[PDB]
């Protein structure tokens, strides 16, 4: 999952959704499972900076 | 040597769009500056701090 | 560190139904209106401005820059005469960029003694994409394209040395 | 439809607008031709409209998505309105900041 994936929900990424906390997030060098309807991601970059401090 | 290498710094990445290459190669220039910069702080206070403790022990 | 100049939309065989020939008095040459070279300023022919649509598929290893404009007339008497709709948009998009972009009519200061602009767009089509284009007008169409090269330690510098 | 953030924390908020392939899945879908979306709070305001475009398929597919996002912070209200083209939020979630975490990209 990527971290689009991640939050938008992922059919694929459904392991994700019970985990509430965490000490890191750790993504895999080239996730697949992100955006799975195509289309732009608005202040994506911006919004994993946001992430990075929950 | 300890007490001044302080590490209060953050390294974790950012990413950038295609159209903000400015941005992403300012941070690559604050990142690999501040690298460079700390490398030889290091080396250099390694260096001339083992040349004054032989000189010390003589 | 280089590139290769290409067409991607040659002149003569991509517009048969538009008006290619296209000029200012602000990009004069030699004294004769005349207007940029990697780039078409698409009129209408015959009194018509038939939908517009182009594509590119970039079959080079390359990442090719792809630039265009978009017109927007010092007034509606203007972009009557030219692409005879008041109504014009112009849409690009790749696999990974999507843009709309309107005209707009406004009163404007003259620059160059013109009145009027063109705004310049820019993108990077990667290998293996498609990119494009479709308008009913206001579209200064891409001619010429660059595959781009890249190397290192290259940079723009200003000298008059 | 509106939200009031009701916890003690910021809540991110999720939502899409679709640009569909041609005229007949707008009509299809929606059944208009001029449909927007509005998304205000006290602090936010943005209007969208769909966009129909020949598009190079993606994942086999014609047409798409984007996505946007939003903090609604401590007692603001979020307000969603539109005649068309809105992927609703469902869920949002409620963040608890802290320090010292990030995000690494890792196979290990
Ligand atoms: C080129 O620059 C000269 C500078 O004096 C200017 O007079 C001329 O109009 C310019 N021509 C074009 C096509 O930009
Ligand atoms: C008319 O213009 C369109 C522009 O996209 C072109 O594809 C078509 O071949 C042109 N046709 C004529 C003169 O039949």
């Amino acid at each position: 999952c990527s971290v689009a994936g991640w939050i938008l929900g992922n059919p694929e990424c459904e392991l994700l959704i019970s985990k509430e906390s965490w000490s890191y997030i750790v993504e895999t060098p080239n996730p697949e499972n992100g955006t799975c309807y195509p289309g732009y991601f608005a202040d994506y970059e911006e919004l994993r900076e946001q992430l990075s401090s929950v | 040597v300890i007490e001044k290498m302080n590490t209060q710094f953050t390294a974790v990445g950012k990413e950038f769009n295609k159209l903000e290459r400015r941005m992403e190669n300012l941070n690559k220039k604050v990142d690999d500056g501040f690298l460079d910069i700390w490398t030889y702080n290091a080396e250099l206070l390694v260096l001339l701090e083992n040349e004054r403790t032989l000189d010390f022990h003589d | 560190s280089s590139f290769e100049r290409f067409e991607i939309f040659p002149k003569e065989s991509s517009w048969p139904n538009h008006t290619v020939t296209g000029v200012s008095a602000s990009c004069s040459h030699n004294g004769k209106s005349s207007f940029y070279r990697n780039l078409l300023w698409l009129t209408g022919k015959n009194g018509l401005y038939p939908n517009l649509s182009k594509s590119y598929v970039n079959n080079k290893e390359k990442e090719v820059l792809v630039l265009w404009g978009v017109h927007h007339p010092p007034n509606i008497g203007n972009q009557r005469a030219l692409y005879h709709t008041e109504n014009a948009y112009v849409s690009v998009v790749s696999s990974h960029y999507s843009r709309r972009f309107t005209p707009e009519i406004a009163k404007r200061p003259k620059v160059r003694d013109q009145e009027g602009r063109i705004n310049y767009y820019w993108t990077l089509l990667e290998p293996g994409d498609t990119i494009i284009f479709e308008a009913n007008g206001n579209l200064i169409a891409p001619w010429y394209a660059f595959a781009l090269s890249r190397g290192f330690g290259s940079g723009i510098i200003t000298s008059n040395a």
